[PDB]
């Protein structure tokens, strides 16, 4: 091992370093795309973060309920799948179900128009439902795959399964508590 | 580089030579005040100089009492001195017919030779110093009062004065850096002259164990 | 730290000058002044605190650390750094302290009591070891000093 | 001492040798100066200085 | 393999967007899927086989008891149809419930003063 | 640095820790023989997917950069299935089908007990442990140690709350003796 | 006791040294002004210089390391197998367990754990034969005593003047009473010719009580007979604030 | 008398002088208005034995039923419906109840506001506290008893909730304390919740932000320390020593003191009541059983 | 010791006795020395106690 | 930076067993050959280079310009600077003065 | 004794013991700590160097080599317990010239 | 005086930094003469103080400097045929540091305790970049060993003398003459004076053990006295020098420095009863009887 060393500190050529590098790592052999060596560009590995699954190329944004629904209506007009959550109990009451105060669930109502959604100035969003209104808020974001499916139990021995589409967004409902207290003081 | 190593070589030569003078061996004053440029004049640059030989010195003799008593100074090159090298040194010593010799190590020296370094012969003894230590002569350090060795008659008179038995005096360890500097053996005595807070001085004596 | 160094320097300047001013105003034949000058009881700090201004309270030689999240007490804004919030005191003992100054003052004061309590044991242990180690020696008639041996 | 309610011990030796020894080495008149550095301890205190 | 998330799925709803109108459907269940790893266990089992007045009952708390309980229920096999299949678009029609655009719903008669006391019953 | 929780409820007081002795994270509790690398516990609960672990802990560059080392040792080990991890913990069980179920039950009922679990669906317990790791890793960014003097973390007992326990104990003891006497007397006397 | 039994040859109860070395140490001990700290230093020196010798130069006997095999239990590692060539001594020793292996099947798996165990009778009857000239090398003042009195077989009892009528009686009185009680029962019960295992267990319990009669601070006792309260041993009343 | 009364409020400590750590002895700003600043025994116990302030409360265990039910509606999201990556965003917050995890929420601010509005109205027991923590992105809820409380006047839009009319009504005897609690005029806070407030010490210092207001600052000091006149004109140790020396004065014990037989009892022949008295002296009736003579 | 608390107590007491008033010494409050001084001078003692 | 299998979500290692190095899984036969280059490391760790050139070291790093003190301005404290911790971590500049019997060293 | 209900008498704690050494006095601390605290007398047999009683050495069955000596009681108690542990201090004495 | 200690503030020589042990803990640490102590300080004098020659740089030549920023970026170099590990140098910035490190010096530095990486395994392609080649060790080691090979930027083991740190401001008021000095935090006295270019003869340390080991007992006792007198004066009380002179004279008379501890006392003193009177009272007796020693009473 060499003991006598004379170091250097005069300004070196940065381009010389960059060219040394270039000659050391830029001698591409990517033309070796042989049979055992193809890679499907859709079949890469992935990042720890879904939002940036782009470590090698070929060579989430903030939003609000009013903006998303306005975008949905305006820039496109096809059909979308939405997943949403309601308050534990709906404002209605059981429809002649002979009742413990069982919660009025969506599953226990007849079909047809159930209400309206209203968007106000300043972008505030509410849901009109009978004599009351429920608040709506954009849920926690999602980045991993969610698939909507319908399971057909056509027979006790076997059935059928057909896909319907993927889910992109979530919505959260809420009671407007302060409105309830203002309507009914305590 | 090749300038710092030469500076080291000049410094170690200066300090070791000072120690030789202090122990009282033969030495020439003109070499005491040898300059670094003088060292370059008398010895070439580091790349042209050979460590294991160039500095070897044996001119000093005990002219103080016996000019015929030659002494030898060696400077190995390897970071850790090996058994074969000390065997070469000991055969060269036997050829020269001397009693003792000094060895300067760069970084260390092998454990088997560590063990051998105590039992070569009753008539022969060897003394090893680190390059790092020798770089500075402790005798000149501000925190080291002057030590002086004295003859047996002086200790006789001293022990007679205070009515003491020799084993009552304060001790000084054999491995003490100053004790190593003076190369004194067990059972000798050392005078110290502590520089007072004022013009006065206090004398105290220590025994080497 | 620079800001701390500046603030403490400025607060210290405040207390010195105010106290100075009071001693100029102070009349001869005053009692505290008389007791201070001859040194029987007091010091010029005490007559300054009673009359002019109680200085910056210090805990471990530093301003009072935050106790809640990013403040000393809820009565002050988050990350507040004005002198009053970090423990300075502006009222004298003659004119009385306010609730927040009084609390900070107590915080500083209790450290003295705690220190005196802690001192008890360690110092005695040191002394006991030391006198034990040294007790034997004596000064002989020869002017030497010798152990028992 | 501080006269705010402290207490103090008293001993009486039972020999003539010990009497003489306590008076000579330990007396007050022979202990005006502390051995740490030789300064006087037994001096006037508050309200005599004033 | 699938792992269930929650027992009650009433409060959740799936809705499909359409221009000027929204259609909602209750979910029968939400489930989460994972890649299976049991084949390593099968390999390990193959390697192993190649190598070679009762006390108060507490089985209610033992894992294999639940495994046995699940094992009682028979399997069913399902035919599959991907989203590319127009069968999916045929099934899609079921989402848009027919009816008049403006309907006065019979239910939801409770006024807000009531609504507070149903979702917050007396303590 | 390290983290711990005093998991205490009406039944018993228990306590779990974490260690960063080497840089890799280990889980440590008194009834096992020695501390165990954390990824093993995670797999044993049923989060075997490495992606699932790293997503659970976090996505930001420094957090998983620092977390990285705590799994290499595991892939040196052959712990690739829930069964393998559970067997390993079984071998490390200590006492004052042992190989399989005893470890499963011990995990489910004695580790972070205050977190409830019923059907062996450990998901709630996984999330909690993931929070516990993220706290300690990020705690090294700034030395904001939780001072134990903040009076928000103190609780005061009282006369009744004390005497409740003592009567509890005495009543249990009274019943157990009645039980003991009942067994001894009737069948033989 | 363990120091000395590690410095003694079991075959012939001699100190394992060469004559030149023996003379060298004897010269060291001759030196005048021997000091207590020097005694400690030379105790360490002799321990180090004699532990190196693995065979008895006087009779060629190979002896193993003696080690504390358990709490208040000592064993001699003479009959130890080694990773190197199997020693003839262990080769002849191990083969002697044939009858035990035949009768009981747990002997064979642990036939190699059989070593030379040491007990007060064996030890005492070994040191009673020690030549006198070895005693000074063992840092024993022969006027102070001899190795046989080092192992105890008889105990004093302190005079009443140091124990009050009420500590009801002092722990010492209770300790002495329980020791004698055990002594009487064990003698008559061994005269009854009972089982081996529990006779020696009584022996161990006796030894344990004697140990506690000196020192009350021992904490190695198993759980199932661990003491449940503090008691004052001699060291407790001599030491402490 | 002061000795017996003071003792009832004494607080011990489990640390029990094990060793020196320079820890609990120091006074901490988190005691503000819960424990007396001056009343701590001198000596080695300094800072390990403490006493309560004049106006304080201790809480007890609650139902835990309604609290989770309410939370389940305000948009708390269940953990087990989502994967692990969600904890990493800068906009979700973890909701804890009694140190047990409850769910993931977005827009925490709205949840806290509604919860506080709900508690004031009366649907959640007043001794339930909810506070936010920004650094770790969590919001805590607790219901276990044993923690400490204080009543503060509410402040909204730079005006106090309580008005002169109310004080006249209370003086006339129309209303009582519980009324102020129900009308959402005053509410209990704790150490964990007052970390997220801005108390106003007096009227003049109210500003845009302040949410609450102190009922009376002089209620910081405990019972024993109420005896000092002008306690805020003294150096601090001088206040501490008096607390630990008014426990020993010789006074009167009670009206049955003549019938009692007791191990040791000191009475004072001709006691007198003070001529400069605190208000606490009135509240604890001290001047009915005096302990000194005007020199 | 800086117990200005006691120097105020004595003045307030003195001014209270001379007209049957009890005074207050509340923490962070109490009668102000300013007003008490005027009440002394109404009775003829020096307005600062000495 | 970590790599994981699309097929099984587990960490990927790099190996060579053919003409070209590949990322591969140790649980499933997924493999991805690396025909090109990537530019992000794990930021490795070696300790502080303090005294490799201690004392009166090589003279090649002489420089012309230097600052001066505000007090005495004697001729001997020519500039130096140094670094704090790591590649993305900052640098720090200090000024130190050493004749005798003092302690001066500015930041 | 110690208490005030019982009789008392204060303690010469170890700090005072150093104080008395410090001045350089010698009879004072002897008096304070042996004459007036636990003064006591015993006898010993010079031949065997161990204590006996009443000028009769029970060990030696003789009365010739016996002698009397003054010694603090606590020290005597120390010799007994140490002998009780078989740690025999065989003390050696001579004329007091 | 230790009893009189009040633990006064603003003892940081007027800069609120350089936190060295002081007070009763400091006196304790001297008396115990522990071979290891907290917050050691060493000091040196070069030749001259102020502005523009021969003095400053040496400080950067010996204090803490991580490999760190000398590489502006650290990034991978994979290539289908193989991969290696490379480090860039910030040469322009190194001249800003003006420490004389360079590609060859670091190349010499590596292979020191670094998994026996051979010189051939490391190559220099330019003064700005150096690279190292992986290898398999087979001791829990494979081709993927890279992860453990990540041993280059802040912390594994390094070239130079370790156990050094940084010192800070200490101004003076006595401007009548120009006087300035270099402080060093660390516990290696021997090497720091062994450096080329330093007035070694006037270097000092506050580590009592270090001076003894390197200079001798006379140097040791002079440090003991200096430290006690210094510590005492800072706290404001006064002790005549003769008292400390005797303390150090006793502490350092047997040949080596001995702390006033149970171990030390047992070393110096011999009496069985005295030792049993102070500490470890329950152990010596059995030993003493074992040696059968006879003791005087003096
Ligand atoms: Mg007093
Ligand atoms: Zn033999
Ligand atoms: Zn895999
Ligand atoms: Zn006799």
């Amino acid at each position: 091992r060499p003991e006598v060393i004379q170091s250097h500190s005069i300004f070196e050529q940065g381009p010389a370093e960059m060219m040394k590098k270039k000659g050391n790592w830029d001698k591409t052999v990517d033309v070796s795309d042989m049979g055992p060596s193809h890679i499907i560009n859709i079949k890469k590995e992935k990042r720890e973060t879904d939002e940036e699954t782009k470590q090698i190329l070929r060579m989430l944004p903030k939003d609000v309920s009013v903006a998303e629904l306005l975008r949905e209506l305006s820039l496109t007009k096809e059909e979308e799948l939405l997943f949403l959550q309601l308050p534990d109990t709906l404002p209605g009451q059981p429809p002649t179900q002979d009742i413990a105060e069982n919660a009025c669930t969506l599953a226990d109502l007849t079909e047809g128009q159930v209400g309206k959604l209203l968007i106000r100035k300043s972008g505030r969003v509410q849901l009109l439902l009978g004599k009351v209104t429920l608040d709506v808020t954009m849920g926690t974001a999602c980045s991993f795959l969610q698939e909507l499916v319908s399971v057909g139990l056509g027979d006790s021995r076997t059935g059928e399964m057909t896909v319907l589409g993927h889910v992109k967004h979530k919505l959260v409902c809420s009671p407007d508590f302060e409105s309830l207290l203002d309507h009914k003081h305590r | 580089d090749d300038e710092e190593e030469t500076y080291r070589l000049w410094k170690i030569r200066k300090t070791i030579m000072q120690l030789c003078h202090d122990r009282g061996y033969l030495v020439t004053q003109d070499e005491l005040d040898q300059t670094l440029e003088e060292f370059k004049a008398q010895s070439g640059d580091k790349p042209s100089e050979g460590r294991p030989r160039r500095t070897d010195l044996t001119v000093l003799v005990a002219h103080n009492d016996d000019p015929t008593d030659q002494m030898f100074v060696f400077f190995p090159e390897e970071p850790k001195v090996g058994i074969k090298t000390i065997k070469v040194y000991c055969q060269r010593m036997q050829e020269e017919n001397i009693t003792r010799a000094l060895i300067v190590v760069q970084q260390g020296m092998t454990p088997s030779a560590k063990q051998s370094l105590v039992d070569m012969a009753p008539k022969y003894i060897l003394e090893q110093f680190l390059q790092q230590e020798l770089l500075i002569n402790i005798t000149e350090h501000e925190l080291v009062p002057e030590h002086v060795v004295m003859t047996k008659e002086e200790v006789t008179e001293l022990l007679a004065r205070y009515k003491l038995r020799e084993n009552q005096l304060p001790r000084i360890q054999a491995g003490d850096p100053v004790a190593r500097y003076f190369g004194i053996k067990r059972g000798q005595v050392v005078k110290i002259i502590r520089p007072s807070e004022t013009a006065g001085r206090y004398i105290t004596y220590r025994l080497v164990q | 730290e620079t800001l701390e160094a500046l603030i403490l320097k400025e607060l210290s300047v405040i207390r010195d000058h105010a106290g100075s001013a009071c001693l100029r105003e102070l009349d001869k034949s005053n009692s505290p002044l008389t007791m201070a000058l001859c040194g029987s009881k007091g010091s010029f700090i005490n007559i300054s605190q009673m009359i002019a201004c109680v200085g910056q309270q210090a805990i471990s030689g530093s301003r009072v650390p935050d106790g809640f999240e990013n403040r000393s007490l809820p009565h002050f804004e988050k990350h507040s750094k004005l002198p009053a919030a970090k423990g300075f005191v502006a009222n004298s003992f003659y004119s009385g302290l306010t609730p927040t100054e009084f609390f900070f003052h107590t915080m500083a004061g209790r450290e003295g009591l705690v220190d005196t309590a802690v001192k008890t044991a360690e110092t005695g242990y040191m002394q006991r070891r030391l006198v034990k180690s040294l007790e034997d020696l004596c000064s002989q008639y020869d002017l030497t000093v010798r152990s028992s041996t | 001492a501080d006269f705010d309610g402290d207490e103090m011990n008293l001993h009486l030796p039972q020999t003539e040798e010990a009497k003489a020894e306590a008076l000579v080495l330990m007396g007050t008149k022979a202990n005006l100066v502390t051995p740490r550095n030789g300064e006087p301890l037994i001096a006037a205190i508050q309200d005599f200085l004033t | 393999c699938s792992s269930q998330t929650t027992s009650n799925t009433s409060r959740y709803a799936a809705a499909l967007y359409r221009q000027g109108e929204l259609h909602l459907t209750p979910l029968h269940g939400i489930l989460q899927l994972r890649p299976s790893f049991s084949y390593l266990d099968k390999a390990d089992a193959k390697h192993r086989e190649r190598e070679a007045e009762q006390a108060r009952q507490r089985r209610v708390q033992s894992y294999e008891f639940l495994q046995k309980k699940h094992a009682e229920e028979p399997w069913v096999h399902l035919h599959y149809y991907g989203l590319r299949d127009s069968r999916s678009e045929h099934e899609r029609q079921y989402l848009l419930c027919p009816g008049s655009s403006g309907v006065e719903n019979t239910e939801l008669v409770k006024s807000p003063s009531e609504y507070l006391m149903m979702l917050m019953p007396p303590s | 640095v390290g983290a711990s929780v005093t998991s205490s409820t009406h039944e018993k007081k228990s306590r779990t820790n974490m260690a960063v002795k080497q840089g890799r994270f280990y889980l440590r509790h008194n009834t096992l023989s020695e501390d165990i690398p954390i990824v093993i516990i995670f797999k044993a609960m049923g989060v075997e997917s490495d992606q699932e672990i790293v997503q659970m802990i976090g996505t930001e560059e420094h957090v998983m950069a620092a977390f990285g080392p705590s799994l290499e040792e595991c892939q040196k080990a052959q712990i690739f299935t829930q069964m393998q991890a559970l067997k390993y913990i079984g071998n490390k069980v200590r006492r004052q089908k042992t190989k399989i179920e005893e470890a499963r039950e011990l995990l489910a009922s004695t580790i972070l007990t205050h977190v409830p679990v019923k059907e062996f669906n450990f998901r709630a317990k996984c999330i909690y442990t993931a929070v516990m790791v993220r706290r300690v890793i990020l705690a090294q960014g700034d030395n904001k140690v939780d001072d134990r003097d903040y009076y928000g973390n103190k609780r005061l007992e009282l006369a009744g709350q004390l005497l409740s326990l003592l009567f509890e104990d005495l009543f249990k003891k009274f019943n157990s003796e009645m039980k003991k006497i009942a067994d001894q007397v009737i069948p033989k006397q | 006791v363990i120091g000395i039994l590690q410095m003694i040859c079991k075959t012939c109860c001699h100190i394992m040294l060469s004559q030149e070395e023996k003379k060298q140490f004897l010269d060291y001990l001759k030196r005048p002004g021997l000091t207590y700290l020097q005694k400690r230093g030379l105790k360490k020196k002799i321990s180090d210089k004699c532990r190196k010798k693995n065979i008895c130069h006087h009779c060629g006997a190979f002896n193993g390391t003696v080690k504390k095999c358990g709490l208040l239990k000592i064993i001699h590692e003479k009959y130890k197998t080694n990773k190197k060539v199997v020693d003839p001594i262990v080769s002849n020793f191990l083969q002697s367990f044939e009858t035990a292996i035949e009768h009981n099947k747990e002997v064979e798996p642990l036939l190699g754990r059989a070593q030379e165990n040491l007990n007060p009778l064996v030890v005492l009857n070994l040191f009673k034969r020690i030549p006198a000239e070895d005693v000074p090398l063992l840092l024993m003042n022969p006027e102070a005593g001899k190795p046989s009195d080092l192992i105890l077989t008889r105990l004093l009892v302190p005079p009443l003047c140091i124990r009050p009528s009420v500590v009801n009686e002092d722990d010492l009185t209770m300790k002495l009473t329980e020791i004698i009680f055990l002594n009487d029962v064990i003698k008559k019960h061994r005269i009854s010719g009972a089982k081996t295992q529990m006779i020696m267990e009584d022996w161990d319990f006796l030894q344990l009580q004697c140990a506690l009669y000196i020192n009350s601070e021992l904490s190695g006792i198993p759980l199932n007979m661990a003491p449940k309260k503090w008691t004052r041993g001699f060291v407790q009343r001599l030491k402490g604030k | 008398y002061i000795s017996a009364l003071g003792m009832m409020t004494r607080i011990s400590s489990q640390f029990e002088k094990t060793r020196k750590v320079s820890g609990p002895r120091s006074l901490q700003p988190s005691q503000w208005g819960m424990l007396c600043p001056s009343d701590t025994p001198e000596g080695e116990a300094c800072g390990l034995v403490k006493n309560l302030a004049l106006m304080t409360h201790i809480t007890t265990d609650m139902e835990d039923g309604p609290i989770v039910k309410l939370a389940s509606n305000l948009g708390v999201e269940d953990v087990n419906l989502l994967c692990g990556e969600e904890l990493s965003y800068p906009n979700v917050f973890l909701v804890f109840l009694n140190g047990n995890i409850l769910g993931v929420i977005r827009d925490h601010k709205k949840l806290v506001n509604t919860f506080r509005l709900m508690r004031r109205a009366g649907y959640i027991n007043e001794f339930v506290s909810i506070s936010t923590n920004l650094t770790d992105r969590c919001v805590y809820i607790s219901s276990d008893g044993g923690r400490l409380c204080r009543p503060y006047i509410i402040v909204k839009k730079q005006k106090p909730a309580v008005t002169n009319k109310h004080m006249e009504e209370l003086a006339q005897g129309y209303r009582n304390f519980e009324d102020f609690l129900h009308e959402s005029l005053v509410e209990y806070l704790d150490v964990n919740e007052e970390n997220d407030c801005n108390i106003a010490l007096y009227e003049h210092t109210i500003n845009k932000d302040t949410t609450h207001l102190e009922i009376e600052p002089f209620t910081l000091l405990g019972v024993c320390a109420g005896l000092i006149p002008y306690p805020h004109h003294n150096q601090s140790p001088r206040n501490t020593y008096q607390c630990a020396m008014g426990k020993q004065a010789m006074g009167t014990i009670g009206y049955n003191q003549r019938n009692r037989i007791d191990t040791l009892m000191y009475l004072l022949a001709y006691p007198q009541k003070p001529m400069v008295k605190t208000k606490t002296i009135e509240l604890i009736e001290f001047e009915k059983l005096p302990a000194g003579q005007n020199a | 010791r800086m117990t200005v608390g006691k120097l105020i107590e004595l003045l307030a007491g003195k001014a209270g006795v001379l007209d049957g008033r009890f005074h207050y010494g509340t923490a962070f409050g109490g009668s102000k020395v300013k007003d008490v001084c005027e009440d002394l001078v109404r009775h003829g003692y020096n307005y600062l106690g000495k | 930076m970590l790599l994981f299998c699309p097929g099984c979500g587990n960490g990927l290692i790099v190996e060579e067993g053919q003409r070209c190095h590949r990322f591969s899984c140790n649980t499933c036969p997924y493999v991805h050959n690396i025909t090109r280059k990537v530019t992000n490391r794990k930021y490795p760790k070696l300790k502080e280079v303090d005294d490799v050139l201690g004392g009166a070291a090589a003279w090649e790093n002489v420089d012309s310009t230097a600052e001066s003190c505000p007090k005495c301005e004697h001729p001997r404290a020519y500039f130096m600077q140094l670094q704090t911790r790591s590649a993305d971590e900052p640098m720090t500049t200090f000024y130190k003065c050493c004749n005798a019997q003092c302690g001066h060293r500015w930041r | 004794t110690e208490g005030r209900s019982r009789d008392g008498g204060l303690r010469l704690g170890e700090m005072e013991r150093d104080c008395l050494i410090g001045y350089g006095a010698s009879m004072l601390l002897l008096e304070r700590l042996m004459i007036s605290s636990d003064a006591f007398e015993v006898d010993v047999c010079g031949q065997c160097g161990l204590l006996g009683y009443s000028g009769w050495c029970h060990y030696c069955k003789s009365s010739c080599h016996v002698s009397s000596l003054r010694i603090p009681y606590a020290c005597k108690l120390l010799f007994q317990e140490l002998q009780s542990m078989n740690i025999i201090p065989r003390l050696k004495l001579s004329k007091y010239n | 005086p230790g009893t009189q200690m009040t633990l006064k503030t603003f003892h940081f020589a007027g800069v609120a930094s350089m936190n060295i042990t002081l007070g009763v803990p400091r006196i304790k640490e001297i008396i115990n003469a522990s071979k290891a102590i907290s917050t050691p300080i060493i000091t040196a004098q070069l030749d001259k103080d102020d502005d523009a020659d021969y003095a400053r740089l040496v400080k950067g030549r010996i204090e803490k400097t991580l490999l760190g920023e000398i590489s502006e970026y650290i990034e991978e170099v994979f290539l289908p045929d193989d991969c290696f590990i490379l480090v860039k140098l910030s040469l322009e910035r190194i001249r800003l540091l003006r420490l004389e490190v360079n590609a060859e010096t670091v190349r010499y530095s590596i292979c020191t305790s670094k998994l026996r990486v051979k010189p051939g395994d490391v190559a220099v392609h330019g003064e700005a970049v150096v690279c190292v080649t992986p290898r398999e060790n087979s001791k829990s080691s494979m081709y993927y060993v890279l992860q453990f090979l990540k041993e280059d930027l802040p912390k594994v083991v390094v070239q130079g003398i370790p156990e050094v740190s940084r010192a800070v401001i200490h101004i003076d008021e006595q401007s009548g003459k120009e006087k300035y000095k270099l402080l060093v935090e660390g516990d290696n006295l021997r090497a720091v004076m062994a450096t080329h270019g330093v007035k070694g003869t006037r270097t000092t340390s506050n580590n009592t053990y270090e001076v003894e080991k390197t200079l001798g007992i006379e140097a040791a006792r002079t440090t003991i006295i200096n430290e006690i007198q210094y510590t005492m004066v800072n706290h404001g009380m006064s002790i005549d020098r003769r008292h400390v002179m005797l303390l150090s004279d006793l502490m350092t008379y047997k040949g080596e420095v001995l702390g006033i501890t149970r171990f030390g006392l047992a070393k110096m003193k011999e009496s069985v009863l005295m030792l049993a009177s102070f500490e470890k009272t329950a152990d010596h007796l059995f030993d003493a009887a074992y040696f059968g020693q006879k003791d005087s009473v003096c």
